[PDB]
């Protein structure tokens, strides 16, 4: 009784075809593709340049940073103003 | 090897012979018999008997005791109050001796955690480590340490033996990346650039009396000398020693790891680092 | 009367069948398989408790929120009713509180 | 020609290494061709049959999904109306025809839904279970080693007769290293039989070897088991699961 | 858009280790913290007390019920009854009466009633464990 | 309290407690007195001082409250400069 | 084949002769065989001549040749308890029958 061949991870990247309506939404965007590249590299992965933000994505990201992540020139100025006012 | 000698005689161990340890399995109580169940423990006819008594805390219609006493904000902002896992000097010396955190190289937080010396939960708001005054005496090591807060007694204990302490801030995302670098490199993202402190911390990390990573580096030596001539130990002059090049190394703000630039993709499958070569990107990250 | 008068036919149990001669083979696929797999992902059965344990209420909540959009209408109504009842019971009935 | 072995891993400096013969299968009357040493703390641990029992009960009750359901009071058809008014007759009060009392009704506390009985013992306890099982299989003259699970021909009669000649037992558990390397001879000779079970070394377990009465490993397999099971001792607190890359692990 | 370079060494400085590393030597033990390696060749007593996965002496404080103070000498192997004799003799002049012991030769462990953790850690050190 | 949330199936906290009492990790619960910012114009000065003092909780109160919260609130919390952290541990405790 | 074995007396001398083939130093009974190759050679010779091979669970107890001599000076009664009860010359008023 040769026991059954042992279980293994499926040896390769999982590319679910996008036709069937069952392919879960989270397994179709770019995040999953990035994870596939990180795990198995360019051996069986994706075109590398996709990993970085696209230009419009970059512009909105920079907008967010400029909005919420001030620079310590600005922060130090705010601290100095508040200090003078309190004093 | 006496028990094996006993086993050589006793019959074969198999599934018919095994048993739990004498004490693991407390036996099961079910309500059947003159003792266990005639009312099964539920008491006489009341409201306990039927299972419907008031929710936990009720008090028979007087005001509940947890509502008479006033409401004071012992836990007002607790979700956002910052937390810091201590790393006492006893513990740092311990981890130095047993070979778990290598003191030839800089002692970053990635190294403190890859030696499993202190574990910090990124979630639950723990922002980083803090050196603490405990067993400062009996500390002896040339260690280049970067932590997220410090006490001046600890900077005394670390500099006195010829060491450099440089406090450094990390953001929540930055911290979660620092503690666990490999799973982040498995996400596929490019490395982010860590962000400057909030308003209420910038006085802390820009003053040299706390060995800030944003203070004026030319404002360090007078602070060091003041400390040395406050705790009565002669400051060593580092630049003679052979390890100065290590104690001079320091990653600059907007950097998480040492030899890696914000913006690089870490391909672990074939041992490579990929870099962005478009002007707009390289100005975005380098900022 | 509550007893029989003829011995049942003696069941033959083949203690050395296939599915009895391998019970547990690969039940240690992790500690000595480079940790590629996990025994969790060897146990066949329902999609909502492949490697998970809870009481009846949690089990039915999981069944709902994990397969409760593919299950037939009457079953789904029974299930929602069951959640309502077990909520009432676990949260308002019992000796200890 | 003799065939020897030495313990690869470190051995603590107050325990000699245990030893065991290395018997072949190329012929009927060829045992004791070689002599191999085995690491103490995987083939000489304290007996601890209690831990053996914990591991066996874990292997029984962790795959177990009980598929028992019994329609409760609310999922047996009908049952809405009061069968008859409250105060009118002297008949006992009843507010449904499907209460657990009534014939054909429901079950007050029956098997609810498909239940899982899943719990995971700490992996050090399971490593220690394999350690204990191997130690007990050695202390009872049941464990045998072999250079390679090779036979001259595939008739099961040969393997059964050989197992009768050396007083192995009624059931043999042959263990080889990798499922793709087992020679075709043993594969043929062992597919047919019932009490002779081949296993690629990835799949030892307490149950599989307590079921049998003879555990026939190999030199590769003992090296493998020593490596992994010792690795379970002197290992760090894990920072993240070992599926992900680690510096020194694989 | 991308360029492939190989300065991967820094990445390899971040991968943690699984095996605890055998600690490095020192020209004068004990080290500043208190460590002291196990004496080699091993001490000659009937029994032995292995050391933890990160090389401390397995004496462990313990508590139950909020007032049962206890200590546990854990990874013994050998004539544990010899060790009971030894520890009873050693502890007797400290308390003022013999300590209430409990041996467990199945797990190869021992335990005592009352906090004596540091005393026994030092005691097992100077015997060479 | 809710012993099993309908959406997840976990325990739940009585948030009337979190804003009323403070957890000292040893087990004690510290609170405030009742009457301490009401009618302070006829309460004698000693009464004012007493009503201004923080105070511990009896044993049954502590156990009740420990039941009324989950495991998040019974946690070692390393705050930066919280004025209570010296009380997060006991010392010289003799049963 | 059968298990039963009773120690020949000349075995004593036999042992020394075998040791001579695989070792000249006197105090020969206290030779140490931790050299594994020599241990294998000696034990194989004793096994193939005397028809009794050491068990796996006893091969580590014997590290000195004195232990080989000691182990070979123990007999093994390869018989079920039927045969020993029968051979124990039972009293007149006791009869045992065994349906095998």
């Amino acid at each position: 009784y040769r026991a059954r061949p042992p279980p293994r991870r499926r040896p390769g990247p999982r590319w679910p075809d996008p036709e069937d309506l069952l392919t879960p939404r989270w397994q179709l965007g770019p995040r999953y593709a990035a994870k596939q590249f990180a795990r198995y590299g360019a051996a069986s992965g994706v075109v590398p340049g996709s990993l970085w933000p696209s230009p419009e994505q970059l512009r909105e990201l920079e907008a967010e940073e400029r909005e919420w992540y001030p620079s310590l020139a600005t922060m130090q100025e705010s601290l100095r103003v508040k200090q003078l006012a309190e004093e | 090897a006496r028990a094996l000698d006993l086993l050589r005689g006793l019959p074969r161990v198999s599934l018919a012979n095994l048993k739990p340890n004498p004490g693991s399995k407390k036996p099961e109580r079910r309500p059947r018999g003159r003792r266990r169940g005639r009312k099964c423990g539920r008491g006489h006819k009341g409201e306990r008997q039927r299972g419907t008594r008031p929710r936990l805390g009720f008090e028979g219609g007087q005001t509940p005791f947890y509502i008479r006493i006033p409401k004071y904000g012992f836990n007002e902002g607790h979700s956002f109050r910052r937390q810091y896992k201590p790393l006492s000097l006893n513990r740092l010396q311990y981890l130095i001796d047993l070979g778990r955190v290598d003191p030839s190289q800089p002692i970053d937080l990635t190294q403190l955690v890859n030696g499993r010396g202190v574990t910090i939960q990124p979630l639950k708001r723990d922002y980083g480590v803090q050196l603490v005054e405990e067993g400062a005496d009996t500390f002896t090591a040339k260690v280049n340490i970067e932590v997220q807060l410090a006490s001046e007694l600890a900077i005394a204990a670390i500099e006195k033996n010829g060491g450099v302490v440089t406090t450094a801030f990390y953001d929540p995302r930055s911290l979660d990346i620092v503690c666990k670098p490999v799973p982040f490199f498995l996400r596929g993202q490019p490395i982010p650039k860590r962000m400057l402190p909030p308003e209420e911390l910038v006085p802390y990390y820009t003053d040299a009396k706390n060995r800030g990573y944003l203070a004026d580096p030319a404002k360090f030596p007078e602070a060091r000398l003041e400390l040395a001539r406050k705790y009565g130990y002669i400051l060593p002059d580092i630049t003679k020693d052979e390890l100065f090049k290590m104690l001079c190394t320091r990653k600059d703000p907007r950097q998480i790891f040492f030899g890696l630039a914000p913006g690089w993709v870490v391909n672990m499958a074939d041992k490579k680092i990929l870099k962005p070569t478009d002007e707009n990107l390289l100005k975005y990250y380098t900022s | 009367i509550g007893i029989r008068l003829t011995l049942p036919p003696p069941k033959v149990v083949d203690r050395w069948n296939e599915k009895r001669a391998m019970f547990g083979v690969y039940d240690n696929i992790g500690i000595l398989g480079n940790f590629e797999k996990h025994p969790k992902e060897l146990i066949r059965g329902p999609i909502w408790l492949r490697g998970w344990k809870g009481n009846e209420l949690q089990r039915c909540i999981r069944k709902r929120k994990m397969v409760g959009s593919r299950m037939f209408a009457d079953d789904l109504h029974n299930l929602n009713k069951r959640i309502r009842y077990l909520y009432k019971h676990f949260n308002r009935h019992g000796k200890f509180r | 020609e003799p065939v020897l072995r030495k313990v690869e891993l470190p051995v603590p400096t107050h325990r000699r290494p245990v030893q065991a013969w290395v018997e072949s299968l190329r012929g009927f009357e060829q045992e004791r061709v070689g002599l191999a040493d085995l690491h103490p703390d995987v083939f000489a641990t304290a007996p601890r049959l209690d831990i053996l029992h914990q591991v066996a009960m874990w292997q029984k009750n962790f795959k177990r999904i009980s598929y028992a359901k019994t329609k409760t009071r609310a999922e047996v058809r009908g049952g809405g109306r009061k069968p008859w008014p409250q105060k009118g007759t002297g008949r006992a009060r009843h507010g449904s025809i499907r209460s657990p009392l009534w014939r054909g009704g429901g079950v007050a506390h029956g098997p609810r839904g498909p239940t899982s009985y899943y719990y995971m013992l700490p992996m050090k306890v399971r490593a220690l279970g394999l350690k204990v099982a191997l130690t007990v299989k050695l202390a009872q003259d049941d464990l045998h080693i072999m250079d390679s699970l090779e036979l001259p021909t595939g008739d099961p009669q040969y393997l059964t007769e050989l197992a009768h000649y050396r007083r192995w037992g009624d059931s043999v558990l042959l263990v080889d290293l990798t499922h793709e390397e087992m020679p075709q001879s043993i594969v043929e000779a062992t597919s047919r039989l019932k009490t002779f079970n081949l296993i690629p070394a990835v799949g030892l377990n307490v149950h599989s070897m307590l079921k049998h009465q003879t555990l026939v490993l190999t030199l590769p397999t003992v090296a493998f088991l020593e490596d992994k099971l010792l690795w379970q001792d002197s290992r760090y607190r894990p920072l993240y699961p070992f599926s992900l890359p680690y510096s020194d692990f694989p | 858009f991308v360029e492939s370079v190989d300065e991967y060494q820094f990445v390899e400085r971040l991968l943690p280790a699984t095996r605890i590393p055998d600690p490095p030597k020192h020209e004068h033990y004990p080290t500043p913290s208190g460590w002291q390696p196990p004496r080699d060749p091993p001490p000659n007593l009937p029994y032995f007390v292995r050391r933890s996965r990160m090389h401390n002496i397995p004496v462990y404080k313990d508590i139950t019920h909020g007032n049962r103070q206890m200590t546990v000498i854990r990874k013994v192997e050998g004539d544990i009854w010899a060790l009971q004799k030894d520890v009873e003799d050693f502890l007797s002049p400290l308390l003022g009466k013999t300590p209430v012991t409990q041996v467990n030769e199945v797990t190869g462990t021992l335990r005592i009633k009352g906090y004596f953790d540091q005393e026994l850690k030092a005691w097992l050190l100077e015997k060479g464990f | 309290l809710t012993y099993f949330s309908a959406r997840k199936g976990k325990r739940k906290t009585v948030k009337a407690v979190i804003d009323r009492f403070l957890r000292l990790h040893c087990g004690l619960w510290v609170r405030r007195k009742a009457g301490y910012k009401k009618k302070l114009w006829k309460k004698t000065p000693a009464r004012k001082k007493r009503l201004r003092e923080f105070v511990f909780c009896n044993k049954t109160q502590s156990k009740l409250l420990d039941k009324m919260t989950t495991s998040f609130w019974k946690r070692r919390n390393w705050y930066v400069d919280d004025p209570y952290q010296k009380y997060h541990d006991r010392t010289n405790l003799k049963v | 084949r059968s298990r039963a074995y009773t120690p020949p007396e000349d075995l004593q001398s036999r042992l020394e002769s075998y040791v001579k083939e695989v070792f000249l130093p006197s105090n020969w009974q206290d030779i140490s065989l931790e050299d594994s190759r020599l241990k294998f050679n000696l034990l194989a010779h004793l096994a193939d001549d005397l028809g009794h091979v050491v068990p796996n669970s006893r091969l580590h107890q014997m590290c000195r040749v004195r232990d080989v001599l000691d182990f070979y000076n123990v007999p093994i009664q390869d018989r079920s308890k039927f045969d020993e009860l029968s051979a124990s010359n039972l009293p007149p008023n006791l009869k045992i029958t065994w349906s095998y």
